[PDB]
């Protein structure tokens, strides 16, 4: 039966283990001889499979190391609502959202850092902030500041709790493995019960507190005068004065009257006029709808009683004449190793994160978020960025399963090794895929830079000399701009405004726009499937080429991170899947890059602006992205030279730590090149002439000093180079945005 | 506060942590009763 | 100033209205350091 | 089978420990606080509020009446009044000392020193010296410290509520009749 | 019920300093153990060094408020003020007299692995006695305990009166007086 | 004075600095209402702007063509106060951290486990050796004396030539 089955105080609590530093491994807990002791502790203080062989404790430390995460981020929300409800501008941002520029941090004058205290409007001097809290609290109802403080100091009582909760569940009730492995309850109650009742709950909010204050707030009521929630989530008669269908009940729910509910329940779709995002009366309908969806789907798998299904029986069904015996061992696999798990879930979430980006934008859902240039950008580039980051962790821990938990027993001539068995064509034909794809979308630029400079602008790939239109995105567009009145007749309105239809503006600047696509939106998603594609070459070929390969047949036995197999066979060097992850954070680096410079370029230049009285519409770079994008020297000129004044002319503003930080990230950026170019045996012998200059002195320490390992040199290296390209980026894309918008 | 704590407290990082923090604390005291001092 | 025994009375009598009606909600959860606004932002501490 | 002595549809719980081993075991812990925190703690907790509650309570209704001459402020604006003053910020510099000393009493008691719950060993005047009045004694601190706790709730609460200096009761309640036999109204 | 409690506090156990041979052991007032930490003969030293200097300090405090030395430049009788009112090389002269008095009283005795290497040195006891009141080995315990209280107490009055000159901004005895003065 | 600048407190572009940067204050002042603490915070800064140009124009300070103090670091004691003295003072607090370091190095070498001591710092007796290296400067001086401060290099691990 599915049941809780938990081990009674299984650790006992002391700081015996916390003094004694390397006590989880078994070569750690000897203690430090050499320097490379204290980067190990750090390197495998996570890794518990090999620190412990049990599963089940395994399982116990993932389990309260996630209550441990949750409560970190409890305390950042925490954080988030208790600033904005002391060291912000809330009120004054939400009495006149479009003027106030959204501020909810203050610097301590000490060293002159006090300028950084820029005028944000609202009588209130502070840092701007970009993350888009203050329309996420709008569109959540919050109107006062007592509200913030309120739910803050919930946030660190729930905090504390999830610290209580990590405490107790291994300290004092553990649960078993047997436990753990209920799959088919763990989705049931992730569907219905986590998932479908926090849509539920949030539909209930949002249509008893949302719906009100925000209808009254378009209307023109000051927040003062706004009746308190507690009072609307009662009083129907005001309810029932704001939407009329409030008066009939909750019988129009439980009889199939759902139409009654027409007014306050809709899909009117497109964008509110007056705040200039999604309707809130949309999201609700939206959230009700999947909540229902998801406690319908998680009735499907089997528990205590009879119905239900069997994920096992459900893949072992699934078999056909070219996959041999098909799924068959991938529910066991599933079960026994939390890597695969680990590499699945990280890649839905970060492809998630990904599809967020991409949907924000396009549907601003929270309100006066549109018109916030500087909230967009830096929403959709950090979840783009988050997103390449988890499908990279997705790839590692592949490989790590692969290295570790595979076993040709359990997966015989199942779809892992029918993959395995002809991995080499796999990655040939995605080689060529590579090739092909970069050859042809780079080469088209580099084409037209060519016949730039040769001045033969008749032969260029432009939208005027030889056009390569998108027509299928094209075609896309047109049917998703009719559809509202042929394929989705009870929609008044599109989905996003991208595709087509009217301009919709709030104030004088542009909330969303058509976005055209032409020869250059051609290139340049070209060029994102190229860097796709290699990255997922460098990732597939890194998780398949884990067990072993044509050059190292023994791979698996060297383990998942080694630093080589030697100089031999002409060299063995970075052939680990470990190696493999490390370039592969490189290409992701360049592919989320080039997605975030088209988005900030196509975004400037052909949909954020203003819109005057007549219609005047003018855009931030004036539409130079059609024909500036179609050329490496455009994009060098028009974008990078040409948006980096406003980071560079920082200085002696409130953008100036900006420009502080554009100069620190680019120091670390070069200073990751370092790590990544050079080797550990000259560093190794210039720490051992140090060492003689200090054991002349008598000061040579017991603890020896090394050069960094291999991998950690490695390591070092591509952490530095991320946060240095990361933090460039950053800085550069929060002053421009921020000083133009 | 039993020996293991203090022990704990006494490890390496903790240790440079708060004397780091004592130091960036004494710093910028003397930057704001003593601000802007470029010559002695 | 004034020690109190020494060179002023010691336990003063405290000054009291006699009796009242009941004070609105509003008028005190308006005032309240937790359930109001301006309550909130004085409720800080001061150096 | 041992039933708690104030909820005798429960059973004991195990963590309470044996019946008797602190003075007021009447078994009362419907929720089971004893499984997540050690017993020792909650007791040094119990009586901290206790002690507190009783000064607090009689604070309240001593400063409804008589207030010394440099504070002319009323009990409930006395707080703001003495932060603004400063008063407040030495109780709680001193009372902050006394407690970093009874945290490391805490401490200690809780790794074995062997101190009792919340014996901090104050007996100036010499109550309870007999060992045979101690346990009474300290049933006795419980019982007044956990009726404080009631009275200063309903102190403060009441207060703000009706706006009266130290009954804590509406005009109504304190001028009208509230042992009237004839028939009442609409309002009081 | 603990078996060894602090004789100063009964509700914590005894600290390393309370079964020690100092004079005023037998309090065994450390809640912060700190005599665990500290060598309890350099926190001695130190003890009786810091009383010994606050005591001079609370009585060249109490009377350069009332006393000048006749026409000695920028006196002021709050002793705040009238640091920086004196001349700067008074100050200099006193510090250097002071550094030449330890570094000689304490010649390679300067660490806690340093000084008390000898067995004879005691928490103290630099040899400062010219009246010889010590000789006399009756009252040695008495004059010790009442070392170790006038200076302790004298360290708490002197930061006392430090602090309640900057609170007030005018010398001590005239606080004093603004305190103890009509309504 | 010296390279061809002038002091500062005699300086028509160090002077106009003061003023532009005062301007600039005052222009943003506007946006703030008389009493709130935005234009108290503002009030503050602007006083600490003059009072740092003031005290740079007392401190003789020199200041070149664009307005700015220029530090003369030859050794001149006109300007000892811009190098001499701060480095003398660095000096000294940089030799007593290396003498606390080496010192303790010293004790834990001769500990049971050194190797452990490294991580795990005895703090008593850490406190010690950095509060005994105020005096680094005649301690590391008898250590030369008595030869314990330089190992012999005979001594001392040495790769094959
Ligand atoms: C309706 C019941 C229910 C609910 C609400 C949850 C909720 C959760 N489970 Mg799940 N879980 C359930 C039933 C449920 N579980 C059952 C029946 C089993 C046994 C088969 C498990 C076994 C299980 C495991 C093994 C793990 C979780 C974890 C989690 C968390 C997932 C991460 C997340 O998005 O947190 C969202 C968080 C919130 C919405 C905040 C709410 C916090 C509390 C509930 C208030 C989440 C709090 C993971 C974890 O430990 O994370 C802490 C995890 O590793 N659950
Ligand atoms: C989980 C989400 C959620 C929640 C919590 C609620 C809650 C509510 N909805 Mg519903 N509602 C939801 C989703 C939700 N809704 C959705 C998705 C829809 C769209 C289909 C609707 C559509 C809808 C309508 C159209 C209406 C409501 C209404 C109500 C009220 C029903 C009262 C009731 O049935 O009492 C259930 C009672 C019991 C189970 C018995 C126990 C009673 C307890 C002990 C009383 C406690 C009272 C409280 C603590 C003190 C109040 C004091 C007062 C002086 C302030 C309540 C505020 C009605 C309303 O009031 O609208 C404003 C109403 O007309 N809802
Ligand atoms: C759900 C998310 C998740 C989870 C649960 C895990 C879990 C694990 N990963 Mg990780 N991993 C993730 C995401 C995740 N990973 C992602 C997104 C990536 C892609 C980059 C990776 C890539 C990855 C690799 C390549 C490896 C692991 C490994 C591991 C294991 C040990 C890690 C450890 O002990 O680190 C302890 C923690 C640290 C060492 C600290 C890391 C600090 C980073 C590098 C820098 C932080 C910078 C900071 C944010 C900003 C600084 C600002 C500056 C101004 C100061 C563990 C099972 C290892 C493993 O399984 O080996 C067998 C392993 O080799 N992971
Ligand atoms: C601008 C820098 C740069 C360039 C040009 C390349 C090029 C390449 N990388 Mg990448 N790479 C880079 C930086 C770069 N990398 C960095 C910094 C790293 C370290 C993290 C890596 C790490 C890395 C890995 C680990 C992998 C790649 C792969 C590839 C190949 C992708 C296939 C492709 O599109 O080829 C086509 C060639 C181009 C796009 C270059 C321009 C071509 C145009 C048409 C010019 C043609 C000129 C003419 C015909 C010949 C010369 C004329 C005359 C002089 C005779 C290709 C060789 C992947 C691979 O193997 O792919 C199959 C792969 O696995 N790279
Ligand atoms: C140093 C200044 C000082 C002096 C000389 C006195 C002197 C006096 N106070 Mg006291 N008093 C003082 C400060 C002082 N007070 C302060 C700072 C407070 C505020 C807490 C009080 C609060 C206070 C009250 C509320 C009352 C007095 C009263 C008295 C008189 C009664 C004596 C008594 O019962 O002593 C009893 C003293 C003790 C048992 C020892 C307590 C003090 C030691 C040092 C501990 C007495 C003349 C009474 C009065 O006015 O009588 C007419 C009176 O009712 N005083
Ligand atoms: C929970 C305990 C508690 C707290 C937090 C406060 C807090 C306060 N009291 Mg106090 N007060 C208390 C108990 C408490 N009182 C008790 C038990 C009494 C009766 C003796 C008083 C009698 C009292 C008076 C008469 C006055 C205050 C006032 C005040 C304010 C200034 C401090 C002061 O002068 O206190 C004085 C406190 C004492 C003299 C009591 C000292 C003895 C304590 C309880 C220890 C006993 C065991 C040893 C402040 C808001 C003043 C104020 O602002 O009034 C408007 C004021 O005039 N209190
Ligand atoms: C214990 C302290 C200590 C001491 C006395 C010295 C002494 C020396 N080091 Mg340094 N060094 C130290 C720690 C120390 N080092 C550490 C921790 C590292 C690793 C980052 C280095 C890395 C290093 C390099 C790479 C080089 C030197 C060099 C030198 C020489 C020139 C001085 C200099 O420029 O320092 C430079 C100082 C640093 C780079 C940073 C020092 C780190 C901190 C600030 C000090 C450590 C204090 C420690 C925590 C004290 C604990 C004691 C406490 C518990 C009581 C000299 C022999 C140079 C040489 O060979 O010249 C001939 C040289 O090339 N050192
Ligand atoms: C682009 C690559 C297409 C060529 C490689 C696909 C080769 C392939 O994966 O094997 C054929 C395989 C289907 O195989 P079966 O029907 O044997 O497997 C069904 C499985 O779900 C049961 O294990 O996938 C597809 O048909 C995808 C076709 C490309 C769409
Ligand atoms: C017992 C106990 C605990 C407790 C407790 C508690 C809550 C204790 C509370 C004690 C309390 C509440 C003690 C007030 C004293 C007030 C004094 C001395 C006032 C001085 C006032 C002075 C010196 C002057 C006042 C002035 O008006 C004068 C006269 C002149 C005017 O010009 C203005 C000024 C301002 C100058 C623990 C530690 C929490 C846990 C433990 O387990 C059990
Ligand atoms: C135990 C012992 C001995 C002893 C002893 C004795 C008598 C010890 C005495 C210790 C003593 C008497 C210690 C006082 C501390 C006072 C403090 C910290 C005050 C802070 C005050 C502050 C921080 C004030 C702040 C404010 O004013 C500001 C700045 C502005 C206002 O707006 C607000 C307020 C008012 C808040 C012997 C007998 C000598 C020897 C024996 O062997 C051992
Ligand atoms: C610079 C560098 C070093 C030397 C750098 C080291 C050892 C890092 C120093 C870190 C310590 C902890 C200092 C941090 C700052 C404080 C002084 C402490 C390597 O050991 C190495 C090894 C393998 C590949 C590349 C490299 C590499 O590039
Ligand atoms: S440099 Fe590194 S990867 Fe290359 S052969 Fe040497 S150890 Fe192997």
């Amino acid at each position: 039966k599915v049941r809780v089955i938990v081990d009674k105080d299984p650790v006992a609590t002391s700081f015996e283990k916390w003094a004694q530093p390397g006590h989880f491994s078994r070569t750690l807990a000897k203690g430090p001889k050499t320097t490379t002791w204290i980067w190990n502790l750090h390197a495998d203080a996570h890794d518990f499979d090999s620190q412990t062989s049990s599963l089940e404790d395994i399982s116990r430390k993932i389990f309260s190391a996630h209550f441990g995460q949750l409560a970190i981020i409890f305390l950042w929300v925490s954080q988030a609502y208790f600033h904005g409800a002391r060291f912000s501008n809330y009120s004054a941002w939400l009495l006149n959202p479009t003027s106030i520029k959204p501020s909810a941090q203050v610097v301590w004058p000490v060293v002159g850092q006090e300028i950084l205290n820029g005028d944000v409007g609202g009588g209130f001097s502070g840092v701007q902030i970009t993350s888009g809290v203050f329309q996420m609290w709008r569109a959540s109802g919050i109107t006062n500041e007592t509200e913030l403080y309120w739910t803050a100091m919930g946030g660190l009582m729930m905090s504390a709790l999830m610290v209580f909760a990590g405490w107790f569940h291994y300290h004092k009730a553990a649960p078993k493995l047997e436990w753990f492995q209920n799959v088919e309850s763990m989705m049931n109650h992730h569907l219905a019960g986590l998932l479908g009742l926090g849509c539920l709950s949030w539909s209930g909010h949002q249509i008893h507190i949302s719906l009100p204050i925000n209808k009254l707030l378009d209307a023109g009521v000051a927040p003062q005068e706004i009746p308190l929630p507690h009072e609307l989530l009662f009083n129907q008669d005001l309810m029932a004065q704001l939407y009329p269908s409030f008066k009939k009940g909750l019988l129009p729910f439980f009889t199939l009257n759902w139409g009654e509910y027409s007014d306050f329940l809709t899909f009117k779709g497109g964008l509110n006029p007056i705040t200039g995002s999604l309707w809130l009366s949309d999201t609700a309908h939206h959230h009700l709808a999947l909540a229902v969806l998801f406690i319908f789907a998680g009735h499907m798998y089997r528990t205590n009683w009879g119905i239900g299904h069997s994920m096992k029986e459900i893949l072992e069904a699934h078999k056909g004449p070219l996959t041999g015996e098909g799924h068959k061992g991938l529910y066991e696999i599933l079960t026994t190793s939390w890597h695969a798990q680990l590499a699945i879930n990280l890649a839905m979430m970060g492809s998630l994160s990904i599809i967020v980006a991409h949907h924000m934008y396009a549907m601003p859902p929270y309100p006066y978020i549109a018109v916030d240039y500087p909230t967009q950008l830096s929403l959709f580039t950090h979840h783009m960025w988050i997103g390449g980051f988890c499908v990279c962790g997705a790839a590692a821990h592949g490989a790590i399963f692969m290295v570790r938990d595979y076993s040709p027993v359990q997966s015989y001539n199942n779809l892992l090794d029918r993959v395995l068995r002809h991995r080499d064509a796999i990655i040939s034909h995605l080689n060529w895929v590579c090739i092909f794809l970069g050859t042809h979308s780079f080469g088209l630029y580099i084409h037209n830079d060519t016949m730039r400079a040769l001045g033969r602008p008749q032969d260029m790939f432009s939208d005027k000399a030889i056009q390569l239109q998108p027509i299928f995105a094209k075609w896309v567009q047109s049917l998703h701009t009719l559809a509202p009145g042929n394929t989705a007749p009870n929609s008044l309105a599109t989905a996003s405004y991208a595709f087509g239809g009217d301009v919709v503006a709030v104030n004088g600047k542009i909330a969303m726009m058509p976005i055209q696509l032409g020869t250059a939106d051609f290139l340049v998603h070209h060029i994102h499937a190229f860097t796709i594609h290699v990255t997922v070459l460098i990732l597939l070929k890194g998780v398949l080429f884990a067990r072993s390969s044509r050059l190292i047949p023994d791979k698996a036995n060297l383990g998942f991170r080694f630093p080589c197999d030697g100089p031999g066979r002409g060299g063995t060097c970075q052939v680990s899947a470990w190696d493999h992850i490390f370039l592969g954070l490189f290409w992701m680096y360049n592919c989320i890059s080039v997605v975030i410079f088209h988005f900030s370029w196509k975004m400037q230049s052909d949909v954020w602006g203003t819109i005057s009285e007549k219609g005047k519409i003018t855009h931030i770079t004036g539409g130079n992205f059609a024909n500036s994008a179609l050329t490496i020297n455009g994009w060098l000129r028009d974008f990078l030279w040409s948006q980096a004044s406003q980071v560079i002319q920082s200085y002696g503003s409130a953008l100036s730590a900006y420009g502080i930080i554009f100069l620190g990230a680019h120091f670390i950026w070069a200073f990751s090149l370092m790590f990544l170019f050079s080797g550990r045996g000259y560093w190794q012998e210039l720490i051992e002439s140090v060492v003689w200059a200090h054991n002349k002195l008598k000061l040579a320490p017991a603890i020896q000093p090394r050069a960094l390992s291999i991998t950690q040199g490695r390591a070092v290296g591509l952490a530095h180079y991320l946060l240095g390209g990361i933090g460039t980026t950053w800085s550069f894309f929060l002053a421009r945005i921020i000083s133009v918008g | 506060m039993s020996k293991d704590l203090l022990k704990y407290l006494s490890t390496a990082p903790v240790l440079l942590t708060a004397w780091m923090s004592l130091t960036a604390g004494m710093i910028i005291e003397i930057q704001r009763f003593f601000p802007d001092s470029l010559s002695f | 100033m004034t020690i109190p025994g020494l060179n002023a009375p010691g336990l003063v009598p405290a000054t009291k209205k006699p009796a009242g009606a009941k004070p609105s909600f509003e008028s005190y959860r308006d005032t309240s350091h937790f359930w109001s606004s301006q309550g909130i932002m004085d409720s800080v501490p001061k150096v | 089978v041992v039933y708690s002595e104030a909820l005798p549809f429960l059973v004991r719980r195990e963590s309470l420990g044996p019946v008797g081993a602190l003075v007021g075991d009447v078994g009362f812990d419907p929720l089971g606080f004893t499984e997540i925190l050690p017993l020792a703690w909650l007791r040094e907790a119990e009586i901290k509020h206790c002690r507190t509650a009783m000064l607090a309570t009689f604070g309240f209704a001593f400063t409804d009446f008589w207030h010394f001459p440099g504070f002319d402020y009323t009990t409930l604006e006395a707080h703001d009044a003495v932060i603004a003053q400063g008063g407040m910020s030495q109780l709680l510099l001193w009372i902050g000392l006394l407690e970093v000393f009874s945290a490391i009493s805490i401490d200690q008691m809780l790794r074995g020193s062997g101190r009792e719950p919340g014996d901090y060993g104050f007996d100036p005047l010499g109550f309870a010296s007999d060992p045979a009045k101690k346990a009474d004694l300290q049933m006795k601190e419980l019982a007044n410290g956990r009726l404080a706790m009631f009275a200063f709730g309903g102190f403060v609460t009441q207060s703000v509520l009706t706006g009266n200096t130290f009954p804590y009761l509406f005009d109504y309640q304190t001028a009208g009749d509230i042992v009237a036999i004839a028939a009442q109204g609409a309002s009081p | 019920a603990i078996s060894k409690p602090s004789n100063a506090m009964p509700f914590l156990t005894a600290p390393p300093c309370q079964s020690s041979k100092l004079p005023g052991a037998e309090t065994g007032f450390d809640p912060l153990y700190l005599s665990e930490f500290i060598d309890i003969k350099w926190a001695r030293e130190a003890e009786l060094k810091h009383g010994r200097i606050c005591m001079l300090a609370t009585v060249g405090y109490i009377m350069q408020e009332f006393f000048s030395l006749p026409g000695y430049p920028g006196y002021t009788p709050n002793p705040i003020e009238a640091v920086s009112s004196t001349p700067p090389e008074a100050l200099a002269q006193i510090v250097l007299v002071l550094s030449i008095i330890e570094f000689n009283s304490n010649k390679d005795k300067w660490t806690m692995d340093t000084m008390f290497t000898d067995p004879a040195r005691e928490p103290g006891n630099l040899g400062f006695d010219p009246l010889k009141f010590g000789e006399n080995k009756e009252t040695r315990e008495r004059l010790a305990m009442a070392e170790l209280k006038n200076g302790r107490l004298a360290m708490i009055a002197f930061s006392g009166m430090i602090h309640q000159t900057f609170v007030t901004g005018k010398p001590l005895f005239a606080s004093l007086n603004d305190i103890f003065s009509s309504p | 004075d010296v390279s061809g600048l002038t002091p500062c407190k005699d300086s028509a572009v160090f002077k106009k600095r003061l003023d532009g940067s005062v301007k600039k204050l005052q222009a943003r002042l506007a946006n703030y209402t008389e009493g709130t603490p935005a234009y108290l915070a503002l009030e503050q800064q602007i006083d600490q702007t003059k009072a740092r140009f003031a005290k740079y124009g007392d401190k003789g300070l020199l200041c070149g063509a664009d307005g700015l103090p220029h530090l003369i670091a030859d050794g001149r004691p006109d300007h000892a106060g811009e190098f001499v003295i701060p480095a003398f003072g660095f000096l000294y607090i940089a030799g007593w951290i290396g003498w606390a370091g080496r010192s303790y190095l010293q004790f834990s070498k001769k500990t049971d486990k050194p190797n452990e001591n490294e991580i795990i710092i005895n703090v008593p007796v850490a406190l010690g050796m950095m509060s005994g290296a105020f005096l680094w400067p005649l301690a590391a001086w008898k250590e030369l004396i008595n030869g314990q401060l330089l190992v012999p290099g005979d001594e001392v691990t040495v790769s094959p030539r």
